[PDB]
């Protein structure tokens, strides 16, 4: 699609010289700078922040056009409950009753590397999408207990979890790949076409311009 | 039978006491419907490689037969397997490793001034070099795998 | 208040209710060496920042914050 | 004063911005008596090196101040440091490289087999070197910084 | 000292071809393969059973050589209760009561590497011992916690903790290593002088030689 | 009985009394890959053998034994 | 003038002995209407790079100015350059590398063969091993130059 | 005789071709009283091995049987055999490492200059690249057998 | 243009298994072994053999094909000449006199690299054609005098010189390669579409294929 | 006859009319190490071969061979 | 032996920072810069500046100390011989008879190496002494060459080779070295050993100080 | 007068006698691109300097110099 040269110049510039603690953009209670938005260079490898980021443009353009409740949580979420329980993650979610929405997306990171684990409430299952190849079952086993502890110790609710599915995500199906940088992207392409019920339909040499794109994006915070 | 006890703990020995049926005995009792269950045993039955004849050939007709075996599977996914392989290799990821480089250019040209600096004990000059020599600083791992790899990509 | 780690530590404390953490964080850097820009606080999950205070994302006493070692991966 | 704060979040800038007085200042704010601290203020000022001549030799005249300082300090122990240097740097320790180098032997002479097998999709042929020849694969981090090491020690 | 030429060709056997998962020594429910057993060899790092092993040898030459009250602790032990506090860590040592003895030896591994605290029940003291440089405060700081809430949780009696003293051990006194690979030894050898109330007044030119030796009172068990 | 994991696993079970465990680990192996030259059986510490017996060692309901990823350094 | 003197016998006072007219006045008394005038002058003016702020600045901005003259020429083949760029600094070519990896193989797995054997003196293991650890034999020269090259492609 | 003739132009099959004899044959047939003889035949059988098990045990029990013949023979000098091999094996001697990487230092500061440059087509980033990639550029060749060696000479 | 499946399995047969010097090729009193023919795969740098064959292939070809007097000379008679003056070159070629061709061609070889000098006796100039970047001026200026001296001293007729042109060949029209290795076509490859006064059409995508191809023309000496 | 080098040698000789050259190469392969699949033979530039005779390719008295090292490229 | 501290910051001074053509010394018609002279740092590759400058100071030190006629050949004397015959290396020695001498030295250098080859006119025989562990006998029976051709064509007088002797130099004898960067030394160091019937005993721990020595009696041309 | 390389090149000339042939080098480093810090002049042995003369160091009509390039070894 589209390449408004001078919105280019507007990249190559917060790829740039200068700073690296520099501020770029700012919103959720998360800053940008000039270091963080580096890692969507070619080659370079994604952080927290860029991911964090991209993942809460995700909601604001569900909700402002018209799409599923869209949930996110923080790329230190999962870390974080596959050592401290459900205790330790208890009131992490107070402002907010989450059946009450319907698509909850989880940045699931194992060091070095990005997947991501989607939770469909309408349909009452899980997906674990790796750019890769890896399976995650004792991943989404972890969340699930999660969840029927979630409900079950918030509403007195349990939850038959005999109604409940989950499953990996075959490579053959959702794109993979074809080097071991561009996860990152793979990680949040991925929440997309899957926050619009939209089919993952993508491929590696697309990936590169979504990297341009996505620093813009970011950058206005305008999600296209 | 003595195959899923063979591949628990993998050995040259467990590998020979099962005769010239072992090749074919374990790419059949391997579900090569998934590579993960591939690369896990395709790992498994080279980590016991020893450079004996015995040990070597038995291993080499042992994957030969893996995988054809899976080479002529549907469900096989030949990509995803590479792919996996290379990673519990550290062939692939392993390090952020531009990151890495990045956090050295700076270190890198300090450590490098310090040292022609006049200032330097010329006690060091030794130490410090005959230090960044002994293997655990000087063995490089899989930057030699990975060599060794391509030498025969382009065959020879 | 306290300021669990990751490691499995746990340093206590307290402080001014509509107090500027901008120096609550700044101070715990130089006391563990780590450096902001490799880790990052999280208060039941929202990111605190400089500018907020204690008194405001209101937490009360025994109030574990949370601080991460800055992750990437691809 | 401005010296801790540029401490925490070093920068160009916040270097540039002490005037003359920055080099000498930081050495004197240092307590070279146990060289933890040396290494983590030696890393903290280099961690802002640019190629630029303004932050380049900034951080060079900064860090001759705060090695003289230690180098006349009888606490000091320049060995401990080296050494403590090498290991955040990943120049030492890091991994068992030997450990590893064994692991390796075996699937790689497997692995160097599948590929010169007629069993093997010509496919692939391209797909696996062209594969470790992504960044994240080829770029050689620390052994590289080794060398550039090294061609100092040798001076020129 | 020694070298029996012969004890020579006991030690390039067990250093040798064959069985890598061939046993070699059994003793406080631990048995040393051909393959733990080669961590010993030159600039090969050394493993958790090699340890454990001259961890226990070393209660053995106290108790029958008339030393102080040797108690070695897992190399499991420190890691576990850097994450699972002293509950998760509370049954492990009920088959003895700890200040009935004068000398407790804990080795630390902290990934890649290997370092020492020691603690003088007699002196009331700990000490962190690390062949490199580094320093351990917290480290410290974790175990007597866990002893403070030691007794206090199994005979109700406290632990006056002003009594109590610990630190550092400074470079320039004990030997430091001169590469990254023999870090396991100093992290034993200390535990021997130490448990002997004898100087450590050893260096790298010697370790080389520690290293046949270990195999050898090792694989004996005939500790010398 | 249970075998919690290191990661934050926590996989639970039973057995034969005066049974030989040795094949309660060669099981787990493969239930998890682990292969056991990389991995170590603790209970409360005292590593268990083949040859052991869960009613030996006595051991009782609902008690843990722990797995741990093998360790080196240098 | 001072500049075809200064071509013979580059240096660095033979550059700075030429005020700020330098840069631009090489990159014009310089053809580049055939690139191997350009190669063997941007070779001659960078034979002059010492860390030195003065020298090398000097070097850069008499290279930007070269470089832009040649980048607005059209009979200037950007190609051919790059091409005897890399020759000239033993990037490409240099060796029949295969064939010589070719002829090692074997030697290699001899070699490697004979040090392990019970029969080899005790006495080489450490000779042997402390000779492939002079810089003559340790010190890798262009295979340094293209990584640090890599490292910029990928920019940081 | 035979042994002579597969001298000349040796061949796994010429040595395949000598029966169980081969071995004791050649180290008889070669006078281990001057290392230069030994050097030379110790290269001739060895650039035979091919990794198949016939041709590679053959050629190790030649050499276990060259290498005994002159490790008992007085005029043989170890030292200057070493030492001979390492150098028509190219990891001893072959450039002048240290003078190579100091002609480099500078081109290499440059040329990593332009690349960064505004002025330089993004035509060639990829180009450039793409080109220190070809195998007659990335195949390093005995940085690699340099490499093997240590492996073994730390044993494993 | 051509594939024959069958004709395929005929080179990697030849690229293959077995003896290094097993003859499967004869001619002009050359014997390409399993080893010379093996210099012609992908990324392999050819030999002197590969080339001084291909390179009579070219002069059968240009006589039973209707094309101009083909002459070529060996790949070692620049450099013996280069070195060696007229007079080490004299009787090399008795069995003919040259200006009784039209075309001459001479593989250049130096140190590593390949590059043609295409004498044009109809034209009564030569061409130096280098797939890198080279330019020849003392590489031509050299073979000139090795002519102006050859007739004088072997026909009492000098060289009006004045009559005679040489020059570099502009990389911009011949097509340069775009690696290190394959040099050795683009040094035969000029040598044909210039043996047939075709214009030098022909680009890197299509070497690796010339390879094959190659191979079999050069067993059958069936030039196609 | 004579066998000049390219190093700057000049080894001179003398031999058998119709007799086979396979001999006269083999014996100057170990008379100089040079392996034959490193060097060439050409007379006056025609290879010579085994199964020539120095008698047929017509060479006379004080008639000198060439040897080259094999050469390569790309 | 000596070591003048002061006479120390006269070496680091023309091994160090400034000018790489800037002059440090002048005679034999040669001019020593601080770029040759830097040749002579530790493991770094020496010139043949540095090498026909000390091959100089040793001549004066043969003739003002009362040593044997000493006579030394350029290193570029050799090569030009092992191509140009005698017939290119006639004139070169007119300003001189050489049989009129006693020893002459002749620095043989084989690209990356350097040998030597003494020829003794007292005793009628030559040796070629390498550092490494080289033969040399197709390089001495090219120079004998010179010599008989050399007076032969000279003086009318031939010279009867059966009076001459030559021969290589067994490794076992003279020392060798135990890398290979300092052969450049070993190459000289012999040239002077031999130039005053002194027995050659040294060893390469020595070097790395003959290395220092070397600039400064080459700097002052005070040979010591 | 001529400079006859070593290549196998032969480029010939003549000059002015007393004069200074400082000039003669400094023209044939660009009139090959051969620098002089490669390469050195020597006649019939002896080094040539820049305050020499062709008509002092005494050389005639057809008189040949010679160009080797910089040697080094270790």
């Amino acid at each position: 699609l589209e390449l408004t040269e001078d919105m280019e110049k507007e990249i190559s510039n917060a790829l740039g010289h200068g700073p690296q603690d520099e501020i770029l953009s700012s919103a959720f209670k998360l800053r940008i700078t000039r270091g963080d938005i580096q890692t969507l260079k070619n080659y370079h490898w994604l952080n927290d922040e860029v991911i964090n980021f991209y993942m809460n443009l995700l909601v604001e353009r569900n909700k402002k056009q018209g799409y599923p409740a869209l949930h996110v949580f923080s790329t230190f979420f999962y870390p974080k409950l596959k050592s401290g329980g459900y205790q330790a993650v208890k009131r992490w979610t107070k402002g907010v009753n989450l059946f009450e929405q319907e698509i909850i997306l989880v940045p699931i990171h194992r060091k070095v590397h990005w997947s991501l684990v989607v939770i469909d409430l309408r349909k009452k299952c899980l997906k674990y999408l790796d750019s890769m190849g890896q399976k995650g079952h004792r991943i989404c086993e972890i969340l699930l207990q999660y969840l029927q502890d979630e409900s079950k110790t918030k509403r007195n609710s349990d939850l038959n979890l005999l109604e409940w599915t989950h499953h990996s995500m075959k490579p053959h199906e959702i794109p993979q790949q074809l080097n071991g940088s561009d996860s990152g992207m793979f990680t949040c392409k991925y929440a997309d076409y899957i926050s619009r019920d939209k089919p993952i339909t993508f491929t590696q040499h697309q990936m590169p311009l979504f990297r341009k794109k996505m620093v813009w994006e970011i950058l206005h915070q305008q999600l296209l | 039978a003595d195959v899923s006890t063979f591949l628990a703990f993998p050995s040259p020995e467990k590998l020979l006491r099962l005769g010239p049926k072992s090749s074919v005995l374990i790419a059949q009792q391997t579900d090569t419907s998934d590579p993960e269950k591939v690369v896990s045993a395709f790992l498994k039955v080279s980590s016991v490689f020893k450079d004996e004849a015995t040990v070597r050939m038995a291993v080499q007709d042992a994957v030969d037969a893996l995988m054809q075996k899976a080479f002529n599977s549907s469900s096989f996914n030949s990509n995803t397997f590479l792919t996996r392989l290379l990673v519990h290799m550290g062939l692939l990821k392993s390090e952020d490793k531009v990151k890495a480089i990045a956090n050295l250019y700076g270190p890198l040209m300090a450590l490098n001034h310090m040292v022609q600096q006049d200032y330097f004990p010329k006690a060091l000059a030794p130490l410090l070099l005959a230090f960044v020599t002994k293997p655990n600083s000087a063995l490089e791992s899989s930057s030699f795998a990975r060599h060794s790899l391509l030498q025969t990509l382009y065959k020879v | 208040l306290k300021v669990a780690g990751q490691d499995g530590s746990v340093v206590q404390f307290k402080i001014k209710r509509h107090t500027p953490l901008s120096k609550l964080m700044k101070a715990y850097c130089e006391r563990q060496g780590l450096s902001m820009r490799q880790i990052r606080f999280r208060f039941d999950g929202q990111p605190i920042n400089e500018t907020d205070t204690p008194a405001q994302l209101e937490m009360e006493d025994e109030d574990t914050i949370d601080v991460f070692q800055q992750q990437t991966g691809g």
